[PDB]
């Protein structure tokens, strides 16, 4: 499923992402936009043998287990396949742990290169949350 | 002529996977990186310049493959990459 | 019995200097670190635990020798050291 | 020379360290205390073959050149010997560049382990500035 922008913002707001660890809602919608383009089934292989999964592209070396990545830490203790549902719960929860563990949103390459320092609030405007 | 090379033993008995990838960045630069993945260790040997090549070590991130060394950060996402430090956008090729 | 070994090629022709140091940390842990210094590259092979040993790469800092790998930071200052990540105060011996 | 605490705080204030890059005066006096204990001649060798010099323990691999450290970057373009004066000018200027280059005060191991999150304002109290 490809979430709509506002549709995604409303779902993320229900989970409590607005101001989660000090990050306003727009930051989360923004990271998803540039990480996956709102596609819950997006996957991308990386140079370290890992793969990024889901709408928030959770990495298989550090956070989830996809059974094919060397040196897997599985810190969210979850199979990567569980992060590909049209319901973003599993992703939001692992994302909360990632940011909760001090990793900050700086942990997302797309957020760092496309959201950091921008008008992130714009990503929730017109949405009527 | 001659040539001498020093080698470091990578820990563990896990299978080693090596790969060389050519890139071209937005500043004209063109170089080749060597990726080494063995168990918990994952490295990237990157020539951050014409006379300086660094052994980067994979560090924790949410997305992509992030590597660190010196004052640089080499972060790859699929065929794309970004070199931060004195980010520059690069593509495989 | 047997033993297999994979080696990483350290870049450049600078002189390589290696040193093994034994530490003891605040949590009772006891291990040995291997330091490799060659040209622009500086590494520290550290067993962050009983079953995981990581190759850390020296990264920029104002003081001490700061190294990074995985979710850990190994920062040394003289005979002292600190390991951050899941910090712990360690010292030589 | 071993600076006195308040003696050091006054000198650092004259250089403009208070609120320099958003870091209150106390952070700088605190970092000196735990890095060198106010001794302008302090030096410490490290595992990477570098040495830290002066009241702010500036590193020979990244910032100054002591002619005996491998892979020297000398980003402050200065000989480490010039960082051992009883006048902290050279040290303050290189420290300004270090923090000005986004390395933050997190770049100092002593600040990170002994000053971060503490009552740093205390290090300038009772000083009369």
């Amino acid at each position: 499923k490809v979430f709509g922008r506002c549709e995604l913002a409303a779902a993320m707001k229900r989970h409590g992402l607005d101001n989660y660890r000090g990050y306003s809602l727009g930051n989360w919608v923004c990271a998803a936009k540039f990480e996956s383009n709102f596609n819950t089934q997006a996957t991308n292989r990386n140079t370290d043998g890992s793969t990024d999964y889901g709408i928030l592209q959770i990495n298989s070396r550090w956070w989830c287990n996809d059974g094919r990545t060397p040196g897997s830490r599985n810190l969210c203790n979850i199979p990567c396949s569980a992060l590909l549902s049209s319901d973003i719960t599993a992703s939001v929860n692992c994302a909360k742990k990632i940011v909760s563990d001090g990793n900050g949103m700086n942990a997302w390459v797309a957020w760092r290169n496309r959201c950091k320092g921008t008008d992130v609030q714009a990503w929730i405007r017109g949405c009527r949350l | 002529k001659q040539a001498q090379v020093d080698y470091l033993a990578l820990p563990g008995d896990a299978k080693l996977d090596t790969r060389s990838v050519d890139y071209k960045c937005e500043n004209g630069r063109k170089f080749t990186v060597q990726y080494l993945n063995k168990g918990d260790n994952s490295l990237a040997v990157v020539p951050v310049s014409d006379n300086s090549t660094l052994v980067f070590s994979n560090v924790i991130s949410a997305s992509g493959a992030k590597y660190a060394a010196g004052q640089y950060i080499w972060w790859t996402k699929g065929e794309e990459a970004t070199l931060y430090g004195d980010g520059v956008a690069c593509k495989e090729r």
